[PDB]
């Protein structure tokens, strides 16, 4: 029923549970490192095969209360050299498998938190496979995410301007992943070699809602402070004041499309399906 | 030692002074006015028209 | 003489590229002077000995 | 042309004061031949630990 | 993939990318 | 996409050399 | 986007570019 | 992705000279 | 994509100059 | 299709493509 995750003292068990016939589990074996050749007076191809093998890891599930969603998002992003082990609740894999987050992804994790649902998260991991004992580093960096008991709205605070988010049709995706890490081929065995970086990650918070009242005030409240300013070193300061259990955390809109206003026949609103924040430094 | 006094006033104050964005002063006549009243190079305690020092 | 009190700190860089270059060097330098009618041989042992 | 090293195969240098040596080096191997003028590069580096 | 007169100039990084997150 | 320094120094040095070529030495 | 030794190659050509006309 | 080796040769010139028109030649 | 030929040449320097640093100068 | 100071660096091949099998 549970997969668990974990390193050394910190577990989270992920349901895989989802309705209906939804892909649960995807294993993906490659080969990324057989050399075939381009050309040669051959028919077919000479190939040589040298080195490790590709396993990648792509879970779904749900979790049940926000507190381990976001001991999930810590454990995901932590930089530590204690080996990061993977139980699989089905035969067809050995008991523990040794995992990196994705090798080269911005997106490890995505944990979404849909508008309506109440105590249920949505999960998506992409693991991949490395040797144990070829687990390689010299720095730990404890992920935290800040958390708090309020309930306020989620609040939008840039050059002494507070934007409140509107709480109508309100849905949150984190993404997390570790890009900077390196996983590399070995020669002579199955599984490549973890360099665990202590370096900068992936932490993007993404915002989809509905504007229904003070429509111009709001949003050009938020254009205004955030998007037509420049901001400098520092940025934005996202506060979820106790939503979800979150807290406040340093941002910025990041890239050509972070942020859409969306204007649809015969209705009287604005919607916005996107908008986009990435953590900046903070953390001492 | 500590005493806010509650009704007091301070002009000229906008973000090249320290407030935020939010918290300028607005360009009222009589600030205006108070403010040109200034004569002296230093700081100093204001005159009443009689000359006498106010804030006595 | 000037010290840059600021700093690189460990969040303050974002690339780097530190090399030893060694490709350039030798351990013997013979200088003919005086019209070329006297030498001077500059003699790095170390290196001598070490390769 | 000093008479205990002419002529002779010169290994090892030492800075000294009188009696008392204060460095050491090994030297790649020459033959100080007549005529030839023997000089040092002496360099001492005065440092720390960082 | 580049090449300059069939050679390839990319790096063989032995590097790894996998799938990212589905979403 | 990383490209190979040593690849592109490498194949280009063929027209590197060429305009000095033409001009003798 | 390209690297040499983890370097950038891609002149930060201070260009604007925005979403086609939809169709 | 077919790259001219004449074309990059011929453009990047200028560039490679410079640090040694820089230091007189 | 655009490239900087200043960034390709300054890269490419090492590697350049490496074929004739294996041959002494 | 690249360019340095807007001279195209992409060789004129006039080797053709058609696309593939539909499947
Ligand atoms: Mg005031």
């Amino acid at each position: 029923v549970d997969a668990t995750l974990s390193r050394g003292g910190t577990s989270v068990d992920i349901p895989l549970v989802e309705e209906g016939g939804e892909i649960l589990l995807s294993s993906t074996f490659g080969k990324p490192e057989v050399n075939v050749r381009k050309s040669g007076g051959s028919l077919n191809p000479r190939v040589i095969d040298s080195w490790s093998g590709l396993q990648t890891f792509q879970l779904v599930g749900k979790l049940y209360d926000y507190s381990t969603s976001h001991q999930l998002a810590d454990l995901v992003k932590t930089a530590s050299t204690t080996p990061l082990e993977l139980q699989i609740p089905q035969d067809a894999y050995p008991d523990t498998v040794t995992v990196a987050p994705a090798a080269g992804q911005a997106s490890a994790l995505t944990l979404e938190y849909p508008a309506g649902r109440k105590d249920l998260v949505d999960v998506s991991l992409s693991l991949t496979r490395v040797d144990p004992n070829s687990v390689r580093g010299v720095g730990d960096q404890q992920a935290t995410t800040p958390t708090t008991t309020g309930t306020g709205p989620v609040e939008v605070t840039a050059g002494g301007t507070t934007v409140q988010l509107p709480s109508s049709g309100l849905s949150v995706e984190r993404t997390v992943g570790r890009p900077n890490d390196a996983v590399r081929r070995v020669p002579r065995q199955a599984d490549p070699r973890y360099e665990v970086k202590a370096k900068v990650t992936n932490d993007v918070f993404t915002f989809s809602f509905e504007t229904l009242d003070n429509i111009p005030a709001t949003l050009n409240a938020l254009t205004d402070n955030v998007f037509r300013e420049q901001l400098g070193r520092d940025g934005v300061t996202l506060d979820f004041n106790g939503l979800l259990g979150l807290g406040s955390v340093k941002a910025i809109p990041v890239g050509s499309s972070p942020f859409r206003q969306v204007h649809q026949a015969g209705r009287g609103w604005v919607t916005v399906p996107t908008l986009e924040f990435r953590r900046i430094y903070s953390n001492e | 030692a500590d005493t806010t006094i509650i009704d007091a006033v301070v002009f000229p104050q906008d973000d090249g002074t320290g407030v935020s964005n939010g918290d300028e002063d607005y360009d009222s006549a009589g600030y205006l006015a108070s403010l040109a009243r200034y004569a002296g190079d230093g700081s100093y305690v204001g005159g009443d028209s009689t000359g006498s020092p106010t804030l006595q | 003489t000037v010290h840059i009190d600021r700093g690189v700190d460990n969040t303050q860089w974002f690339r780097y590229d530190i090399p030893e270059l060694g490709k350039e060097a030798i351990n013997e330098v013979e200088v003919w002077f005086d019209d070329g009618e006297e030498s001077v041989i500059v003699d790095d042992g170390t290196d001598k000995l070490d390769l | 042309n000093t008479s205990g090293i002419v002529g002779q195969t010169v290994r090892e240098a030492g800075l000294k004061s009188g009696s008392t040596l204060l460095t050491r080096h090994i030297l790649a191997e020459f033959l100080l031949d007549t005529d030839q003028r023997l000089a040092s590069s002496e360099s001492t580096r005065f440092t720390s630990d960082n | 993939n580049a090449t300059i007169d069939g050679r390839q100039i990319s790096e063989s990084t032995g590097r790894y990318r996998s799938d990212p997150s589905r979403r």
